[PDB]
């Protein structure tokens, strides 16, 4: 993107649901770029 | 005469090491230490 070095993931979270006790999941989606110096953002 | 002589050979050995030893400043050894600190010293960016 734009020159330079950028990476997408998506990571899932064990959330529990209210009576009814449920296991379900949530996801978000997680960015990273590449700085000057070669340390990652 | 040829005390003056050993004396000069003396002297001479002197002037050619510390010659050898100016000529090489910095050990590759001693670089490397010195390199080494400086790569210590960078990476305040990723423990950020």
């Amino acid at each position: 993107y734009k020159s330079r070095l950028y990476l997408l993931w998506l990571e899932q979270k064990e959330i529990t649901k209210q009576y009814q006790t449920e296991t379900d999941y949530r996801y978000e989606l997680k960015l990273a770029h590449i700085r000057y110096d070669g340390t990652w953002n | 005469k040829t005390v003056l002589e050993k004396s000069k050979a003396g002297a001479q050995s002197r002037f050619d090491s510390y010659g050898k030893l100016y000529d090489e400043n910095i050990n590759a050894g001693e670089n490397q230490a010195m390199t080494l600190r400086a790569s210590a010293a960078g990476l305040t960016t990723a423990v950020q």
